[PDB]
């Protein structure tokens, strides 16, 4: 396929190997979340831009809705680990290991 | 059943009876403090209701008949007992105080009830934040262990964090030496035996761990014995406090509701009073346990739930 | 020798330690997301590199 | 002469935060009892 | 008079007695007349009659 | 190619305004006059400690709200359609889901700030 | 297997052909095991409410008993028209397929020979 | 919680379950999950706990990974297909990125790193929640693709589901995480089945969602969050041992009880398309599942552990809980399979 | 080399996936994702989506103003690490971009290139319409179909943000 593609999936695949390799920070990752949306936003506007399947371009909208409807859920998440602790360290979260 | 979720969403709202009548007072003092007809005596110029100090058989005035039942089925203690061999091998001053924390914890469980369900005010007598004091004293008179005092610790923390601090604490000081006055002026064989250090450890749990860490949560009144003697007085400066520290400020309807779910289900409050931390003075074997559990079945009133006993005279079982 | 040490040896009781073993190493586990996360990551590698379940 | 039931010996086997405490699982205590961790 | 609170299962709930028998009946009543539908359809749509 | 064009110049003669603003007058450095300013005494700590946000919960809310300008952002275009009356009922049924979402976070308390 | 069959008619139930067949008697022992699972549902529900187990609540015993014996009674009529669903497709499929399904010709045990072996 | 926002939090709970039961596109099968996510986030921390943001913030991560994973599959169906029908796959690399996604999901191994830290830290009704009603929309997906799934992948998931969850719940002293392992198992059971007979993973499915439902209701009438809180309830209420021991040898595998009834038919399954290793290895590898099963019931109603003093107290207060279901749903996980026909239905 | 725009464009994507992928501080975390967010509305701005790249711009423009505020109010440290601070940020990094120049070396030498899949090498001009759509752009055509076509698509995602304002101050209440 087209030579774009491979960038836009090579850029969801660098962001998913940043969010599924923690360091430590967890700002840092829910960046990373909100990168493979960014990269899935484009990646499926790729696809229905060249395609001229005009009704699904409607689609992209909507999920990049649902990005920001989980990120700030993330922020939401986020700020009561940042309560709890000082900081929003992910090692601060083995409570459940026992 | 008749309270729930159901309820509240219908339009019950538990602030709409809250009243300024609606005060939860705790009168406590030492052994002999005459505080005992004193919180009546408050409970009877403020229109409040009041509940006696949790004994061993509380929880059988609240359920059943009503009559105490025999020491084997509640407590498996004696106040007599720990009065006169305070030292003992089996253990009783720390059951004696687990069983009496259970049964002031189901009194404060009933105090909020009643509290919450009707906005009477309830006038207790040494609620469950004033029971560590008799644990404390008995720990430094070394009646008890210190994995008594952790195993009382435990089960505090786990069950005082649910509920909130009564609106008025009334201290009632009496020295020593007219505690040992009244006590020889009650006639009670086994309470003259309290000795003058127990006592004195009492007052000093009283006044140097209790009060100044329920000042901040509520507002103590710290009368002498004289002036106790005259409700009027005491009345007259609880009618006339100003309400502002403490819990029961920024308590909505929602948080109110969360604590009457919690509080009407009994078995939810007495959830972690019997938790399995082995400790020999509370730790009731597995055929012993068996024996008066079986026991307590045959009794007239227990073999099944509160409205389904044909011996006590029951009627329309088949349709309940 | 036999019928209370080697015939309780060879099926009942080095299964049992084997079941017992293999349960403490599964268990052993840190609680830590970023562990956790890094485990999906080699699975992931594995199954596309190693294994071929993306053919 | 009567049935064995458990004792406080064989009960408190039970207890821990693992069922077969090895070296990595030693510090392990178990949870709260209302699942309520102090604030810190 | 023995309990010395009034217990919630003092007196049956004649509402919910009355809704429960009056569900079962209805239950009851509309199984058997779904039956006899059943019994008389196949019996029409096969003529077995 | 024109806006990439206006971009490079608006970018280029931004950039040509900072290097002859360092480049050109006299530099005299010493290690006083780079501190940073706390009204002349020195700093307390560092300005990189955690400073904590009050408008948190209304910087969460901004997320989804400004997500709502992605779907009522196409009115002036679905105005033009066909079905109009449909079209009219999701327009109020949105902007009306954007009020009910305004009003639950104001009877809350959401929009207070918090100590 | 046979998700295919439903689906140009989703989301029924019983369908129309499924009132082709006999339904299940009132005295299906099926029906009477599911309304013995009701009376059982009585006794638990007595039980872990420590009311006396056979006299308490005929009411609800009874509304237990009849709420199995009707969930069941639609339940016995849907396996049995799913089960007569899967024997009209296999024999259909049969039908119209003779190639697959070739009448075989059972020999006599006079000409199968069949190997002796010895228990010695 | 304020009721009137819990039965919200609830609806909208089932209703991102519902799209993705009921939609044939596959951004209404994308947004039912991120409804029933983000929805459920606070039924976890619906007692505000560190153990509980915790348990929701590695739920959260955990299952937004997923649905990363769920929608680049959905992205690359796109591009090999020109459609959104929720149906077969057109590319092996959109099968395997979507199976991943649903074993996340479901938490099957070596996915399974959450669901005992998530199930422990959240409460029973919650952990109920989790275990039954959130297997359901990804076993839905997982339903409606199995022409796309790769054989392999989903059998190596499976019975590294059915050996993990076997192991780890032999060190288990908290009943919710024995729920925990015990639910990798058996989604390991239910997934294993799904190529060959997928009406036996329905089977499977409700079977599981009847017994963990009875058992999770009786944990919350007991009030009972360990194994050592759970060997008490001889002295309390002694038909609640009988309940745990029928629905934990129910759960088990053992006849003549229901929940012999999936593994059978799942090696009723197996056994007809050849594969005689594999439901072999599932049956012998479910003993351990029976093992600490039978050290609940050992603990809880064969023998009597010793109890403590204020029990007496509690034996003076009966319950006055909502035990929902809780006869039905014990006699319907115990004295069900003489009705083992009855998987027709679901069919 | 100016038909290869989209592809340059995307290479500065990728950077910027590597700048915040590497997780310096969230700090240049946003810094990278706002270079990548904008580049990338330059990509698929050169498809014919003009309002559908203006709107992931905007849209995370706000977002990373608000991640900002959260990483200076709750994700700080004292030493923020810049891009070079830690060995495993600054590796890391140059891994990714010399595997990213790697694939761009072997897919200009080669003209086709197989990761996962395969790849052509050509600009992606070659791939577009001949035609025209007259007096209407279609993408934004699609958008507006959101209100007369997307009616059940409204009604999930409004209830979506609705509940999901009502989740986030469940969450955020601590008691
Ligand atoms: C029937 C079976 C189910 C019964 C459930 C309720 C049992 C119960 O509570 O009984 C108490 C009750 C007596 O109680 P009570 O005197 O009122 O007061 C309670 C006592 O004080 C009791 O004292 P307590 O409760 O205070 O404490 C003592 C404690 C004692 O407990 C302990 O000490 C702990 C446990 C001891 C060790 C474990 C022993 C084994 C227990 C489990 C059973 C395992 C085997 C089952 C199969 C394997 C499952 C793993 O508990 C009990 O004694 C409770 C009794 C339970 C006995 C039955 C158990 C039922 C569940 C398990 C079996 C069924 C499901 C699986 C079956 C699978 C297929 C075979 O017993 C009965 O009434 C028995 C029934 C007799 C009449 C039957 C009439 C049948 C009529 C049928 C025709 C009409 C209907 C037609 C319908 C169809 C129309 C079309
Ligand atoms: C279409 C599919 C329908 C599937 C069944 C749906 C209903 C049951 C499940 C829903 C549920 O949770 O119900 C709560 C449940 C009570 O909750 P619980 O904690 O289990 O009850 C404990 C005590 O029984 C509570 O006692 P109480 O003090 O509240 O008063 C007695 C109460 C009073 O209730 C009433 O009077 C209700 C009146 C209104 C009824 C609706 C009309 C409006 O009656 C009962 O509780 C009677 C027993 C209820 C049995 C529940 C299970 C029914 C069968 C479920 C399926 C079994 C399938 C077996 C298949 C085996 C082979 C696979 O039942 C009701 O409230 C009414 C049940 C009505 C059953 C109708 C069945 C046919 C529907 C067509
Ligand atoms: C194939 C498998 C490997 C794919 C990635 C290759 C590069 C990364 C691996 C190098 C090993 C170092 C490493 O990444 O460590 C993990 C690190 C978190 O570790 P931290 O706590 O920061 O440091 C203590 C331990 N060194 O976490 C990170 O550094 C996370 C950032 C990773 C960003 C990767 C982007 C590059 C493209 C990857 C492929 C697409
Ligand atoms: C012929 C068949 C031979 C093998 C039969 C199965 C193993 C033997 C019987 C079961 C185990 C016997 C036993 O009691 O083992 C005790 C040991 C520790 O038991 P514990 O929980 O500590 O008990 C409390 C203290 N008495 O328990 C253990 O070490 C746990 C072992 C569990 C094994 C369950 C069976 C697994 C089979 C499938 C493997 C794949
Ligand atoms: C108790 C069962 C109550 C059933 C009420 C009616 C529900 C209904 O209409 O279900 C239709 C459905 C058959 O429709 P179908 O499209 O074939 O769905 C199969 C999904 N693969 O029917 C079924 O799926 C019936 C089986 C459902 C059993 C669920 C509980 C066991
Ligand atoms: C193939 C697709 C099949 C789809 C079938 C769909 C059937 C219906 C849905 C079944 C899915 C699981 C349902 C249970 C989800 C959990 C519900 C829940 O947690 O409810 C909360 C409530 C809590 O009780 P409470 O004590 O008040 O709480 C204290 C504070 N939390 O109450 C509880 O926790 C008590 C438990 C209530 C619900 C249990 C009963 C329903 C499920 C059991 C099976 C019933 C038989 C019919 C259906 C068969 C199929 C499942
Ligand atoms: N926790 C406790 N431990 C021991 N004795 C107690 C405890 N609480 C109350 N008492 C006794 O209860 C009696 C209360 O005195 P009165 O003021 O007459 O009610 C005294 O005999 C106290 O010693």
């Amino acid at each position: 396929m087209s030579l774009v593609y491979m960038n836009i999936m090579m850029a969801f695949t660098v962001s998913l190997t940043g969010l599924l390799m923690y360091r430590s920070h967890l700002m840092s990752s829910l960046l990373c979340l909100e990168g493979m949306m960014l990269s899935l936003f484009i990646l499926a506007t790729l696809m229905i831009l060249n395609s001229h399947f005009t009704l699904a371009s409607m689609m992209p909208i909507i999920l990049l809705v649902f990005a920001a409807c989980e990120a700030a859920l993330g922020l939401s998440l986020l700020v009561m680990v940042s309560n709890t602790y000082g900081t929003d360290y992910v090692q601060n979260l083995n409570l459940l290991q026992c | 059943l008749q309270y729930g979720p159901l309820a509240y969403i219908l339009g019950e709202k538990t602030t709409k009876k809250m009243t300024e009548n609606s005060k939860l007072i705790t009168v406590d003092g030492n052994i002999c403090s005459g505080k005992s007809k004193l919180a009546k005596e408050v409970a009877e110029k403020l229109g409040l209701k009041h509940f006696p100090e949790a004994g061993i058989h509380y929880a059988d005035s609240t359920t059943g008949d009503g009559k105490p039942l025999p020491v084997r089925f509640s407590g498996n203690c004696s106040l007599e007992k720990f009065y006169d061999d305070p030292k003992s091998n089996d253990g009783n001053s720390y059951r004696l105080q687990a069983w009496l924390y259970a049964s002031r914890l189901l009194q404060y469980a009933d105090a909020l009830e009643h509290l919450l369900s009707t906005g009477q005010g309830v006038v207790l007598e040494r609620s469950i934040y004033s029971d560590f004091v008799f644990l404390e004293a008995m720990y430094r008179q070394g009646f008890i262990r210190k994995q008594c005092v952790d195993h009382y610790n435990q089960v505090k923390k786990v069950t005082v964090c649910e509920y909130l601090p009564p609106h008025v604490v009334i201290y009632v000081d009496v020295p020593v030496s007219e505690v040992q006055s009244r006590i020889q002026k009650k006639g009670n064989p086994h309470e003259m035996k309290i000795t003058s250090a127990y006592l004195q450890d009492i007052e000093n749990v009283y006044k140097g761990t209790f009060l100044p860490e329920m000042s901040e949560k509520c507002e103590v009144l710290q009368y002498s014995a004289w002036e106790a003697e005259d409700a009027e007085k005491v009345v007259e400066d609880i009618q006339y406090l100003k309400y502002d520290k403490g819990p029961w400020l920024d308590q909505d309807d929602r948080k109110l509701h969360n604590l009457r779910m919690l509080v009407q289900d009994k078995l939810e409050v007495l959830n972690y009073t019997s938790i399995p931390v082995f400790l020999p003075e509370v730790t009731i074997g597995a055929h012993q346990s068996d024996r008066v559990f079986q026991e307590f079945t045959e009794l007239p009133g227990r073999k099944y739930r509160a409205g389904y006993n044909e011996d006590v005279g029951d009627k329309w079982i088949w349709l309940k | 020798l036999l019928d209370l040490i080697w015939l309780e040896t060879i099926l009942p009781k080095t299964i049992s330690l084997a079941q017992m073993k293999m349960s403490t190493t599964i268990t052993s586990q840190k609680g830590l997301i970023k562990l956790y996360f890094l485990s999906f990551l080699i699975t992931i590698l594995i199954s596309t590199t190693l294994l071929n379940f993306h053919e | 002469a009567r049935q064995w039931q458990p004792d406080v010996e064989w009960a408190e086997q039970y207890g821990g935060a693992v069922m077969y405490p090895t070296k990595e699982t030693a510090h392990w205590k178990p949870p709260p009892w209302n699942d309520v961790d102090p604030p810190k | 008079k023995f309990y010395i609170q009034e217990p919630p299962h003092g007196s049956p709930n004649w509402l919910k007695v009355g809704l429960t028998l009056g569900t079962s009946a209805f239950l009851w009543i509309y199984l058997i007349k779904q039956h006899n539908e059943d019994v008389l359809e196949y019996k029409r749509r096969n003529g077995l009659e | 190619m024109n806006l990439m064009i206006t971009l490079l110049t608006n970018f280029t003669l931004a950039t040509l305004l900072v290097t002859i603003a360092f480049w050109l007058p006299q530099l005299n450095v010493y290690s006083e006059k780079t501190s940073p300013y706390e009204c002349g005494f020195d700093p307390m700590g560092s300005a990189r400690l955690p400073f904590s946000m009050k408008f948190f919960l209304v910087a969460i809310t901004f997320l989804l709200f400004d997500l709502e300008i992605a779907l009522l952002l196409p009115l002036p275009w679905a105005s033009q359609t066909t079905n109009l009356n449909t079209m009219l009922t999701m327009a109020l049924l949105l902007i009306f889901l954007l009020a009910v979402s305004l009003a639950y976070e104001w009877t809350q308390k959401g929009l207070e700030w918090t100590e | 297997m046979m998700t295919g069959r439903q689906a140009r008619a989703p989301l029924q139930f019983l369908p129309d052909e499924a009132r082709s067949l006999p339904p299940p008697k009132l005295t299906d022992p099926r029906l009477a095991y599911i309304g013995f699972l009701g009376y059982c549902s009585g006794l638990i529900d007595n039980a872990i409410r420590r009311r006396p187990v056979l006299s308490a609540g005929l009411h609800r015993q009874f509304l237990y008993i009849t709420s199995f014996v009707f969930v069941g009674y639609y339940l016995l009529k849907r396996q049995d028209y799913m089960y007569a669903v899967r024997d009209h497709d296999m024999f259909s499929y049969i039908k119209s397929h003779p190639e697959d399904f070739p009448e075989k010709d059972k020999k006599t045990y006079r000409e199968v020979f069949e190997e002796f072996h010895p228990v010695r | 919680m304020n009721p009137i926002i819990l039965i919200i939090i609830l609806m909208t709970v089932m209703l991102g379950t519902i799209i993705v039961m009921i939609s044939t596109h596959w951004l209404l099968i994308w947004i039912g999950f991120e409804m029933n996510m983000l929805a459920i986030i606070p039924i976890m921390m619906k007692k505000h706990n560190p153990r509980a943001t915790e348990a929701s913030t590695k739920y959260f991560l955990t299952q937004s990974t997923a649905s990363m994973l769920l929608m680049m599959a959905i992205i690359i169906n796109l591009m090999f297909s020109g459609q959104w029908t929720v149906m077969k796959l057109f590319n092996p690399m959109a099968s395997m990125l979507m199976t991943m996604a649903l074993a996340m999901k479901l938490g099957m191994a070596p996915f399974h790193f959450w669901v005992p830290e998530v199930t422990q830290g959240i409460p029973l009704s919650s952990g109920l929640i989790l275990l039954t009603w959130q297997k359901l929309a990804p076993m839905s997906v997982l339903y409606q693709i199995l022409p796309s799934i790769n054989l392999d992948l989903i059998l190596t998931l499976s019975i590294l589901s059915i050996t993990i969850g076997g192991w780890g719940g032999l060190n288990q002293t908290q009943l919710r995480k024995i729920m925990a392992y015990s639910s990798i198992a058996h989604m390991g059971w239910m997934t294993a089945v799904l190529l060959y007979n997928p009406t036996m993973t329905l089977l499977n499915l409700i079977i599981y969602i009847i017994m963990t439902s009875t058992m999770f209701t009786l944990f919350m009438a007991n009030s009972t969050t360990t194994t050592l809180s759970l060997s008490h309830t001889w002295n309390k209420a002694p038909i609640m041992t009988i309940l745990v021991l029928i629905t934990l040898l129910s759960m088990g595998g053992l006849p003549p009880l229901s929940g012999f009834m999936p593994k059978w038919m799942i090696i009723q399954e197996m056994t007809k398309n050849d594969s005689i290793i594999l439901p072999t290895l599932m049956a012998i590898t479910a003993l351990l599942n029976l093992y600490f099963y039978m050290r609940l019931t050992y603990s809880t109603a064969l023998t009597m552990f010793p109890s403590t003093n204020n029990m007496k107290m509690k034996w003076q207060f009966p319950t006055t809980k909502r035990m929902t279901l809780l006869p039905t749903m014990t006699v319907l996980s115990t004295m069900l399979l003489p009705l083992t026909p009855i998987l027709s239905i679901l069919e | 080399m100016m038909t290869y725009i989209v592809f340059i464009l995307s290479i500065i994507f990728v950077m910027g996936f590597v700048g915040f992928s590497s997780k310096p501080s969230p700090i240049y975390g946003g810094l990278g994702l706002i270079v990548s967010g904008g580049v990338g509305c330059g990509i698929v701005l050169n498809f014919g989506g003009s309002f559908l790249g203006l709107m992931v711009f905007l849209i995370y423009l706000g977002g990373m103003m608000v991640v900002f505020g959260y990483t200076t109010a709750m994700a700080t440290e004292q030493y923020p690490e810049v891009w070079v601070s830690n060995k495993v940020v600054l590796g890391t990094f140059i891994t990714g971009l010399l595997m990213e120049f790697l694939m761009v070396y072997y897919v200009l030498k080669d003209k086709e290139v197989e990761i996962v899949f395969k790849f052509n090498g050509m600009g992606d001009w070659v791939i577009y319409d001949t035609g025209d759509s007259g007096f209407f752009s279609e993408e934004a055509m699609g958008i507006a179909a959101l209100y007369s076509y997307g009616t059940w698509l409204v009604i999930v995602t409004g209830w979506s943000l609705l509940i999901g304002v009502v989740v986030i101050m469940e969450i955020t209440r601590g008691n």
